[PDB]
C-alpha cells in the first residue's frame, strides 16, 4: 500500500554539535535565551506537521543557532564556562545548586561581553 | 445474623447487578460481578449447617471459574482491539470465552450442575434470592453483547438446558430441585431467542422472575420443601394450594395464563427468522416441565392425601407474618394474557 | 540477545504451572506457584513494570501465599514490538497508577465498598454456630 | 502475536484444566485459581505497558486486589468445611446431589 | 572496665566502613574520577547515551567540551 | 544484568555456605546411631491480608501529591484512610481481635 | 439491561478509561492514539454494521499498529533471506550493521 | 569491577554480624556487673573464630523423617534475603540505584517469613509447628505497620528512591518532623527481627542466627538512614558513611539495651498492642502526614 | 536540539535498512522494496524491530534493556 | 455539655491512645478546608513544567502571547521566588 518516502543519506548531514551533557546542561538557560526563535520555529513545525521528514530543513536551522552560540561562548568566556561545566559534570545527577559560585563567574562573564 | 449486616448485604448484592447494569467499562462490569460473588455468599449460609456450607463453597467455585475466564475474555478482547467498551466482541475466541463464562453465571448446560444442589443445599429464601435476582446480571451482559454472539453454540446450550431441564425435573420429590431444573429450563427459552430479539428475552425474564416469586412465596406460607410437606397443606389453608395449583399451570406454559405469553411471542419471534425446527422441539420439550407440574399439582391440591392427628393443634394459630405482594405476584403470573401488546414498552 | 530471556522466562513460568497444577501435596503445589510467582515477577520487571512486578512480588507472594502457606499447614519474537520514543522526566506507569486519586475516583469508591464488605463478610462467615 | 503472549495463555489454560480436574485437596483448586489470576495480571500488564495505554495502569492492581478478596473468602470456605470434616478433601461434599 | 568493649564494637565498625567506602571508590574509579551517573526516568538515559555516542571511545563519562565544538 | 548477578552471588554464597556446614561433619566417622486448628490464626492472618490489600492501594500516595488535582485526591486519599479505620472499628467491636 | 445512567445525569463514572485517546495524565499518547482516533472519527454516529463495513481501513491500520502483525512478518522475511545469502555466500554486511559504524548524537 | 563490589559488600557484613554477638555478650554483661568474653582472644575478640568453628565442627541432627528438601531451603533463603536488603541501601552511594528501592526492601522483609514457616513445617514436630505459626502472625502483623508508617514517612520525601532521603535530610532530621512514626517503627521492627521484648521464640542453626543478625543490623541502618538523616559532600563521602556507620551501630547497641532492660510480652498482649494501639495511631498519624505538605504548600519535588 | 538529532538518526537508519533491503532483496519474486504494511500515508512511528533489526546482538540489547537493565 | 465532657474525661484516661488517634484524625480531615495556603500548594503544581510547552502559530491577534521568554507577557512566579 504505497512507498515509505525517506530522505536520502546527503540531506541528513549537518554540522553536529559535539559537547557532552553537561556542558550543554552547563549553557541551557543563555542558550534557550538566546536560540529561541529557530527553537520554537522548529518545535511548532514538528508538532503542526507531526512528521520527522517534513521538518528537516528547520532541524537544520537549530544546529546552526547553536553552534553560532557555543562559538560566542568559546570566542568570549571560555575560561569562565569550563570551570563550571566541569564542576557540573562531576556531580552525578548533574545539580545545578553544587556549583552557584561557578555559575555567578560564568553569568558575569557573558553579560560583561555579550 | 444481625439485621442490619443482612440489610447491607442484601444492597451490596443489589448494587453489584446495578454496577453491572450501570456501566460501560468491562473493569467495572468485572467488579460488578465480583462484588454480587462476595456479598451473595454470607445469604446462601445465613442459618448455619454442613449443607449450606456445601452449597456456599460449590457456589462460590462456580462462580470464580466463571468470573477468571471472564477476565480472560476481557483482556483477550483488549489485546485484538484496544478497547474497553462492552460492544460487540472484536475476537472470536474472546466471544466464546464470553459467552461460557456467561453460561455458567446463569446455570445454562452442560454448566447447569450447581443450580440444583446449591438450591437444595440453601434455604428457601436463598433459593428464591438465587433463582430470580442472581440471573439479571449475566442476562444484561449478554443482551449487550448480542450481535456478537455465534448463534451456533447459544442455541445449542439452549436445547440443551430446555432438554436438561425437562428430564431432570421427572426424577425429583424435593422442591428446591424441582424449581432448579424449572429455572434452567426458563433460562434455555431464554437464551434461545437472545440472538433474534433481546425484547423477547426480557419479556420471559420478567414473566418467569413473576412466576418464580409467587411460586416460592407459596411455598415459604406453606413451609413445605418436599412432596409429601405440601400434601399435608390442604388441611390447614386450601386457598395457598389452590393458588399454587393456578400457578403451576401458569408455570407450565398453559393458556390463556400468563406462563403461555412467553413461548408463543418466543415461537412466533424464531418463526420470523425462518426457523421452524427448534421453536416445534422446545415446545415439545416443555411438555415434560409441564409433566412434573402436574404431578405436583396432583399430589397437592388435586387429591386430598392422608393427614397426621398432631395437625390439629395447628387449626388454631395463623400466620404472623405476611408475604406482601403475594397476590399481586399470583395475579401477574396468572391473569396478564390480555396485556400481552404492552411489551411495546420494550419492559 | 541473550537466547530471547523473556522467552525463557515464559517457558519457566509455563513449566512452574504445569509443575503445581498436577496438584501435588499442596504444599508443593504452593512452592511451584511460588516459584512461578517468582518468575512473573521477573518477566514484568524485564518488561519495564517496576512497580506492579514490585507489586506483585509484595502483595502477592508476602501476603497472599504467605496466608495460603499458613492455613495449609494448620492443616494435615521479543524486543521488537517495544516503543521507540523515551517518556520525559518521569515513569509513566507511576503516573498511570497515581492517576487513581484524581481519575478513578468511582473505582476507589467501589474497590473501598468492596473490602469493607469483604472484613464484615470474612466475620460473619467464619462466626460459627 | 509474540510467543510471549502464547506462554501466558499456555500457562492460563493449564491452571483452568488443573482446576478442573480436582484430583482431591480443595486446597488445590484455589491454588489453581490462584495461579489463573496470576497469569491475567502478567498478560494484562503486558498488554497495557506495551500499549503505552497510560490510564489503564490502575487497571492490574485493582484486578489483583479483587481477587486476592476472594482468595480470603474462599481460604475461609475450606476452613470451616474441614472444622464438618476434619479434613479437606473433595469427596466429603457429596451430601448435596443432583 | 566498659571501656572493654570499645575493641569489639571498633572491629565492627570497622567491617561497616568497608562496604560504603569501597562503593565509593569504585564509582570513581569505573566512572574515570567522577560519580556514577544517575539515570531515572528516560531523559538522563538519552543524555547518557548521547554522551557515550558522542566520547568517541563508546564511554559514556569521557566528556566533550567546547574544545571539540571546532 | 547487575541484579541477576547480584542475587545469583547471594544465592550461591548462601548455598555454599550451608552445604559446607551440612557436609565438614559428616565426613568423620561417628556413633550415627494435631487437630486443634485454633481459629484466631487463621483470622489474624485474614486480617492482614484484608489489611495488606489496603496498603496495596494506599501505595501510589507519594506520586498522587503531584496532580492539580489536590482537593480530589485529598479526599479520595483520606476515604481510603477512613475505610480502613471502619474495617479495623467493626472487627474490634465484633470481638474479632481477642484471644 | 444497560441502563445508561452516565448520559442522562453527565456523569462520566467510567468513560474516561475505555479508550487510549481520551485525554492521559500529563498529556501521555498512546502508541496508537492517530489510528484509534482516525478510526473513532470515521466510525462516530453511524452505527455498528456501517461502522464494520465502511471503516474496515481505519481499524486495520489501528489493529496492524497494536500488534504489528504484518510488520513482524515483513521483518521475518527479510532476515531469513538474509540469513540464506549469508550462508551461501552472496551477502556481506556493511560496517554499518557491524558496529564499525560513526555514531551521530 | 562489579564483583569486587558484591564480594566487599558481602564479606564485611558477616564479620560485623559475626562480631556482633561478641559486642552483644560484652555490653550484656557490663550492664549485668561483670564481663563478656575476656578470655578467647586478647579482649574477647577470637570468641566470634571459636564459635563459628566449634559450630561448624559438630554433628548435624537432621531430622531422619522431615522433608529434607525444605530444610536445606530454609536456612539458604533467610541467609540470600539477609544479604540482599542491604544492597539498596545508599551510604551514600548505593551498589544498586533503584527507583523504588525502599518498595524492594518492603517485598524482601515480606518474604522473610517463608522460611519461618517452612522451618516450623519441616520440623515434624506439633509444638514446633505451633510456635512457627505464632511466629509467622506476629511478623505479618507488624510488617503491616511498617508499611503504613512507611509510606507516611515517604509523604515527605517525594518518592521511594532511598538517596532522595539524605537529599530531604539535608538540613533537619526526620525524627524532628515526626518522632511518633519513629516510635512506632522502632518498636515495629523489634517485633519483626523477634528481639526482646519480643522474643517469643549446627551448621544450619548457625545460619539462621546469622541471618536474624543481619537482618537486626540492616534494619537498624535502614532506621538511621530514614530518619536520621547525615549530611553528606560529593567530594568527600567517607565523612556520610562514618556518620551512618556510628549511627547504625549507636542503634544496635539500642536494641542490645532494651534486651537488657525489659521483661517479654506475652503472645495476645503484644497482639493486642500492634491491633489496638499502634494501627489506631498509625491510620491517623498516616491522615495527618497526607493532609500536612497540602495544608503548608510543602510538597516534595518529585513526581 | 534533541528532537533534531532523534528525528535525523531515525531517518538515517531507515534509509540504511532500506538501501540493504534493496541488495538484499533482489532475488525474491513477488517483493517490492520499502513497502508499507499500512493503507494510510501518514507517519508512523517505527518499532525498534524497524530500527535495530539487520544491526548487531549488542547494540540490539542495548537499546532495548539497557535504561531497564542500568542500576 | 456536661456529658461530652464527663464522656471526653473519663476516655482521656484509660483510652489516651484513642483520644489521640480520634483527635489527629479529625484535624487532619478539617484543617485543609481551612488552610490559606492548599491553593498555593495546587499553584506550585500548576507551575512545574513537564512536558514542552508547544508554541502557538502567531495570527496578529494574540497580545498576551509572548514573543519570547523574556517578554513580559505571560504568566509569571515571583509569587513563587518569594514563598
Ligand atoms: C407481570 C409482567 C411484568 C411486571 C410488570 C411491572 C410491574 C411493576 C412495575 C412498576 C413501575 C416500573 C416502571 C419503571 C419507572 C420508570 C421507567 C423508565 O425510567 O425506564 C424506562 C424502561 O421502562 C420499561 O421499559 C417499561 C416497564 C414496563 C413493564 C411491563 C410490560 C411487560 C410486558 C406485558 C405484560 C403485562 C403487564 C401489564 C400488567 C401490570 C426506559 O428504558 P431505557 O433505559 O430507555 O432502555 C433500557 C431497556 N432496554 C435495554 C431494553 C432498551
Ligand atoms: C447523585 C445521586 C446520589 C444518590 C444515590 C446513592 C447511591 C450510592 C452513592 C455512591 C455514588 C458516589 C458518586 C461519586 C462519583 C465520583 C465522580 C464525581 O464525583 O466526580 C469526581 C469528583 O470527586 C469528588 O470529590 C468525589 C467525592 C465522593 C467521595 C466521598 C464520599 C463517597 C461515599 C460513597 C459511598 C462509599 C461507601 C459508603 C460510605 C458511607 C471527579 O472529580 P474531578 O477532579 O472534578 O474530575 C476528574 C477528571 N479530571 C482528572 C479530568 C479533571
Ligand atoms: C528477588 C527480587 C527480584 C527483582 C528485584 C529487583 C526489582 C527492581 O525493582 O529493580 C529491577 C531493576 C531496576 O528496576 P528500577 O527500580 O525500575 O530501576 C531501573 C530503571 N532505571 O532492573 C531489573 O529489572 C533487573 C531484574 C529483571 C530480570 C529478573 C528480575 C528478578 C527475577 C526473580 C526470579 C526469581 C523467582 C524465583 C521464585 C521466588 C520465590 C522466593
Ligand atoms: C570466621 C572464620 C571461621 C571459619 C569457618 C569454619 C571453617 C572450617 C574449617 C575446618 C577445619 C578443619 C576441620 C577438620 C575436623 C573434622 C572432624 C575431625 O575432627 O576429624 C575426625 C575424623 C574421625 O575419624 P575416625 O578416627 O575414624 O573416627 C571414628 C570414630 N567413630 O577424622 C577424619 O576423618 C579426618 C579427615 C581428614 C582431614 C584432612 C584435611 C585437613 C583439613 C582441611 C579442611 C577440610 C574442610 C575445609
Ligand atoms: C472522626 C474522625 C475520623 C478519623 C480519625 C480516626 C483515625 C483512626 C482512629 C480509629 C481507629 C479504630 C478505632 C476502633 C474503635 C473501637 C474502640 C473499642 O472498642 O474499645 C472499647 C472502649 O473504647 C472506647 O471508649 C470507645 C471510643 C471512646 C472515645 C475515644 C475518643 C473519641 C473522641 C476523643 C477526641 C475527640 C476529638 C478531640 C477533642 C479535643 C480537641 C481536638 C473497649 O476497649 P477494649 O480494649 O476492647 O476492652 C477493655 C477491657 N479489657
Amino acid at each position: 500500500p504505497g512507498i515509505v518516502e525517506l530522505p536520502t543519506l546527503e540531506d541528513l548531514k549537518v554540522q553536529e554539535v559535539k559537547v557532552s551533557s553537561s556542558v550543554l546542561k552547563a549553557a541551557a538557560h543563555h542558550y534557550g535565551a538566546q536560540c529561541d526563535k529557530p527553537n520554537k520555529e522548529f518545535m511548532l513545525c514538528r508538532w503542526e506537521e507531526k512528521d520527522p521528514r517534513r521538518c528537516l530543513e528547520e532541524g537544520k536551522l537549530v544546529n546552526q543557532c547553536a553552534l553560532d552560540f557555543f562559538r560566542q561562548i568559546k570566542r568570549h568566556c571560555a575560561e569562565p564556562f569550563t570551570e563550571y561545566w566541569t564542576c557540573i559534570d562531576y556531580s552525578g545527577l548533574q545539580l545545578f545548586r553544587h556549583c552557584r559560585k561557578q555559575q555567578a563567574k560564568f553569568d558575569e562573564c557573558v553579560l560583561d561581553k555579550l | 445474623m444481625n439485621p442490619i449486616i443482612y440489610t447491607t448485604l442484601i444492597m451490596t448484592v443489589m448494587s453489584g447487578t446495578m454496577l453491572v447494569m450501570i456501566s460501560s467499562h468491562w473493569l467495572l462490569i468485572w467488579i460488578g460481578f465480583e462484588m454480587n460473588l462476595l456479598a451473595m455468599i454470607p445469604v446462601l449460609m445465613k442459618n448455619f449447617n454442613p449443607r449450606a456450607t456445601e452449597a456456599a463453597t460449590k457456589y462460590f467455585l462456580t462462580q470464580a471459574t466463571a468470573s477468571m475466564m471472564l477476565m480472560m475474555a476481557i483482556i483477550i478482547n483488549l489485546l485484538y482491539s484496544g478497547q474497553w467498551t462492552i460492544t460487540k466482541m472484536f475476537n472470536p475466541v474472546a466471544m466464546t470465552m464470553m459467552t461460557m463464562a456467561l453460561a455458567m453465571k446463569l446455570g445454562l448446560s452442560p454448566f447447569h450442575f450447581w443450580v440444583p444442589e446449591v438450591t437444595q443445599g440453601i434455604s428457601l429464601q436463598a433459593g428464591l434470592l438465587l433463582l430470580t435476582w442472581q440471573k439479571l446480571a449475566p442476562l444484561s451482559v449478554l443482551c449487550q453483547i448480542s450481535q456478537s454472539i455465534n448463534p451456533n453454540l447459544m442455541l445449542t446450550m439452549a436445547m440443551l438446558s430446555i432438554l436438561i431441564g425437562g428430564w431432570g425435573g421427572l426424577n425429583q420429590t424435593q422442591l428446591r430441585k424441582i424449581m432448579a431444573y424449572s429455572s434452567i429450563a426458563h433460562m434455555g427459552w431464554m437464551t434461545a431467542v437472545l440472538p433474534y430479539n433481546t425484547t423477547m428475552t426480557i419479556l420471559n425474564l420478567l414473566i418467569y422472575i413473576t412466576m418464580t416469586l409467587a411460586m416460592f412465596m407459596l411455598l415459604i406460607h406453606s413451609s413445605a420443601t418436599t412432596t409429601l410437606s405440601l400434601s399435608h397443606t390442604w388441611n390447614k389453608m386450601p386457598v395457598i394450594t389452590s393458588l399454587m395449583m393456578v400457578t403451576l399451570l401458569s408455570m407450565g406454559g398453559l393458556p390463556p395464563l400468563s406462563g403461555f405469553m412467553p413461548k408463543w411471542m418466543i415461537i412466533q419471534e424464531m418463526t420470523k427468522n425462518e426457523s421452524i425446527i427448534m421453536p416445534t422441539l422446545m415446545a415439545m420439550t416443555a411438555l415434560l416441565n409441564l409433566y412434573f407440574y402436574m404431578r405436583l399439582a396432583y399430589s397437592s391440591s388435586l387429591t386430598m392425601f392422608p393427614s397426621t392427628n398432631n395437625m390439629k393443634m395447628k387449626w388454631q394459630f395463623e400466620h404472623t407474618k405476611q408475604m406482601k405482594l403475594l397476590p399481586t405476584m399470583i395475579v401477574l403470573s396468572t391473569l396478564v394474557l390480555p396485556m400481552t401488546p404492552a411489551l411495546s414498552s420494550l419492559n | 540477545m541473550t537466547m530471547y530471556i523473556a522467552f525463557i522466562l515464559s517457558t519457566i513460568f509455563v513449566i512452574g504451572f504445569v509443575g503445581f497444577s498436577s496438584k501435588p501435596s499442596p504444599i508443593y503445589g504452593g512452592l511451584g506457584l511460588i516459584v512461578s510467582g517468582g518468575v512473573g515477577c521477573g518477566i514484568v520487571l524485564n518488561f519495564g513494570g517496576s512497580f506492579l512486578g514490585l507489586m506483585v512480588f509484595l502483595i502477592y507472594l508476602g501476603g497472599m501465599l504467605v496466608v495460603f502457606g499458613y492455613t495449609t499447614a494448620m492443616a494435615t519474537g521479543d524486543w521488537v514490538i517495544y516503543d521507540t520514543g523515551d517518556s520525559g522526566f518521569f515513569s509513566e506507569e507511576a503516573m498511570g497508577i497515581a492517576a487513581l486519586y484524581s481519575y478513578g475516583t468511582w473505582l476507589v469508591i467501589v474497590t473501598g465498598w468492596s473490602l469493607l464488605i469483604g472484613v464484615v463478610v470474612i466475620m460473619e462467615i467464619t462466626r460459627g454456630n | 502475536m509474540p510467543l510471549v503472549y502464547m506462554n501466558i495463555i499456555m500457562a492460563f489454560a493449564i491452571a483452568l484444566a488443573g482446576l478442573l480436574m480436582y484430583r482431591s485437596h480443595l486446597m488445590s483448586s484455589l491454588l489453581c485459581l490462584e495461579g489463573m489470576m496470576l497469569s491475567l495480571f502478567i498478560m494484562s500488564t503486558l498488554i497495557i505497558l506495551n500499549t503505552h495505554f497510560t490510564l489503564a495502569n490502575m487497571m492490574p492492581i485493582i484486578l489483583l486486589v479483587f481477587a486476592a478478596c476472594e482468595a480470603a473468602l474462599g481460604l475461609s470456605l475450606l476452613v470451616m468445611v474441614s472444622n464438618t470434616y476434619g479434613t479437606d478433601y473433595v469427596q466429603n461434599l457429596n451430601l448435596l446431589q443432583c | 572496665m566498659w571501656f572493654e568493649i570499645l575493641p569489639g564494637i571498633a572491629v565492627m565498625a570497622a567491617c561497616l566502613f568497608i562496604p560504603g567506602m569501597a562503593t565509593a571508590h569504585i564509582h570513581k574509579f569505573t566512572n574515570g574520577g567522577k560519580e556514577k551517573r544517575v539515570a531515572h526516568f528516560s531523559y538522563q538515559w538519552n543524555l547518557m547515551e548521547r554522551d557515550r555516542r558522542i566520547s568517541g571511545v563508546n564511554r559514556y563519562h569521557v566528556t566533550k567540551g567546547l574544545e571539540n565544538i571546532d | 544484568m547487575n541484579i541477576m548477578l547480584t542475587l545469583l552471588t547471594n544465592v550461591t554464597l548462601a548455598s555454599l555456605l550451608v552445604l559446607i556446614a551440612f557436609w565438614l561433619p559428616q565426613l568423620n566417622a561417628y556413633s550415627e546411631k494435631r487437630l486443634p486448628f485454633s481459629m484466631k490464626f487463621f483470622l489474624v492472618a485474614i486480617t492482614f491480608l484484608l489489611f495488606d490489600l489496603e496498603i496495596a492501594l494506599l501505595l501510589p500516595l507519594p506520586w498522587a501529591s503531584q496532580t492539580n488535582n489536590l482537593k480530589t485526591m485529598l479526599t479520595m486519599a483520606l476515604f481510603l484512610l477512613i475505610l480502613l479505620a471502619a474495617s479495623l472499628a467493626y472487627e474490634w467491636t465484633q470481638k474479632g481481635l481477642e484471644w | 439491561p444497560f441502563f445508561d445512567v452516565q448520559k442522562r445525569l453527565g456523569l462520566d463514572l467510567d468513560r474516561w478509561m475505555t479508550i487510549q485517546s481520551a485525554e492521559q495524565p500529563h498529556k501521555i499518547p498512546g502508541r496508537c492514539h492517530a489510528f484509534e482516533k482516525e478510526w473513532i472519527e470515521c466510525a462516530h454516529g453511524i452505527g455498528g454494521i456501517r461502522a464494520e463495513k465502511e471503516c474496515k481501513i481505519e481499524f486495520d491500520d489501528f489493529v496492524e499498529c497494536l500488534l504489528r502483525q504484518k510488520t513482524m512478518k515483513r521483518l521475518s522475511a527479510i532476515k531469513r533471506q538474509r540469513d540464506k545469502l549469508i550462508k551461501e555466500g552472496k551477502y556481506t554486511p556493511p560496517p554499518h550493521h557491524l558496529g564499525k559504524e560513526d555514531p551521530r548524537p | 569491577m562489579f564483583m569486587i563490589n558484591i564480594l566487599s559488600l558481602i564479606i564485611p557484613i558477616l564479620l560485623a554480624v559475626a562480631f556482633l554477638t561478641l559486642v552483644e555478650r560484652k555490653v550484656l554483661g557490663y550492664m549485668q556487673l561483670r564481663k563478656g568474653p575476656n578470655v578467647v582472644g586478647p579482649y574477647g575478640l577470637l570468641q566470634p573464630i571459636a564459635d563459628a568453628l566449634k559450630l561448624f565442627t559438630k554433628e548435624p541432627l537432621r531430622p531422619a523423617t522431615s522433608s529434607i528438601s525444605m530444610f536445606i531451603i530454609a536456612p539458604i533463603l533467610a541467609l540470600s534475603l539477609a544479604l540482599t536488603m542491604w544492597v539498596p541501601l545508599p551510604m551514600p552511594y548505593p551498589l544498586i540505584n533503584m527507583n523504588l528501592g525502599v518498595l524492594f526492601m518492603l517485598a524482601m522483609s515480606s518474604l522473610a517469613v517463608y522460611s519461618i514457616l517452612w522451618s516450623g513445617w519441616a520440623s515434624n514436630s506439633k509444638y514446633a509447628l505451633i510456635g512457627a505459626l505464632r511466629a509467622v502472625a506476629q511478623t505479618i502483623s507488624y510488617e503491616v505497620t511498617l508499611a503504613i508508617i512507611l509510606l507516611s514517612v515517604l509523604l515527605m520525601n517525594g518518592s521511594y528512591t532511598l538517596s532522595t532521603l539524605i537529599t530531604t535530610q539535608e538540613h533537619i532530621w526526620m525524627i524532628f518532623t515526626s518522632w511518633p512514626l519513629a516510635m512506632m517503627w522502632f518498636i515495629s521492627t523489634l517485633a519483626e527481627t523477634n528481639r526482646a521484648p519480643f522474643d517469643l521464640t549446627a551448621g544450619p542453626f548457625a545460619m539462621f542466627f546469622m541471618a536474624e543478625y543481619a537482618n537486626i543490623i540492616m534494619m537498624n541502618a535502614f532506621t538511621a538512614i530514614l530518619f536520621l538523616g547525615a549530611s553528606h559532600d560529593p567530594h568527600t563521602p567517607e565523612l556520610y558513611t562514618i556518620n551512618f556507620v556510628l549511627k547504625t551501630l549507636a542503634l544496635t547497641i539500642t536494641f542490645l539495651w532494651i534486651r537488657a532492660s525489659y521483661p517479654r510480652f506475652r503472645y495476645d498482649q503484644l497482639m493486642h498492642l500492634l491491633w489496638k494501639s499502634f494501627l489506631p495511631l498509625t491510620l491517623a498519624l498516616c491522615m495527618w502526614h497526607i493532609s500536612l505538605p497540602i495544608m503548608t504548600a510543602s510538597i516534595p519535588p518529585q513526581s | 536540539l534533541f528532537q533534531a538529532e532523534k528525528d535525523r538518526r531515525v531517518l538515517q537508519m531507515l534509509r540504511e535498512n532500506l538501501e540493504e533491503e534493496a541488495i538484499i532483496m533482489k532475488d525474491v519474486p513477488d517483493w517490492k522494496v520499502g513497502e508499507s504494511v499500512f493503507h494510510t500515508t501518514r507517519w508512523v512511528t517505527p518499532m525498534m524491530g524497524e530500527l535495530y533489526g539487520l544491526r548487531t546482538n549488542e547494540e540490539i540489547l542495548s537499546a532495548t534493556y539497557g535504561f531497564i537493565w542500568y542500576t | 455539655a456536661g456529658r461530652i465532657a464527663s464522656f471526653l474525661k473519663n476516655a482521656w484516661a484509660k483510652e489516651p491512645v484513642l483520644v489521640a488517634s480520634f483527635a489527629i484524625g479529625g484535624l487532619a480531615i478539617i484543617l485543609p478546608s481551612l488552610s490559606p495556603y492548599t491553593n498555593y500548594a495546587i499553584r506550585i503544581n500548576r507551575a512545574t513544567p513537564y512536558n514542552y510547552p508547544v508554541p502557538l502559530r502567531d495570527d496578529g491577534n494574540m497580545p498576551d502571547v509572548p514573543s519570547h521568554p523574556q517578554d513580559p507577557q505571560g504568566p509569571s512566579l515571583e509569587w513563587l521566588k518569594n514563598l
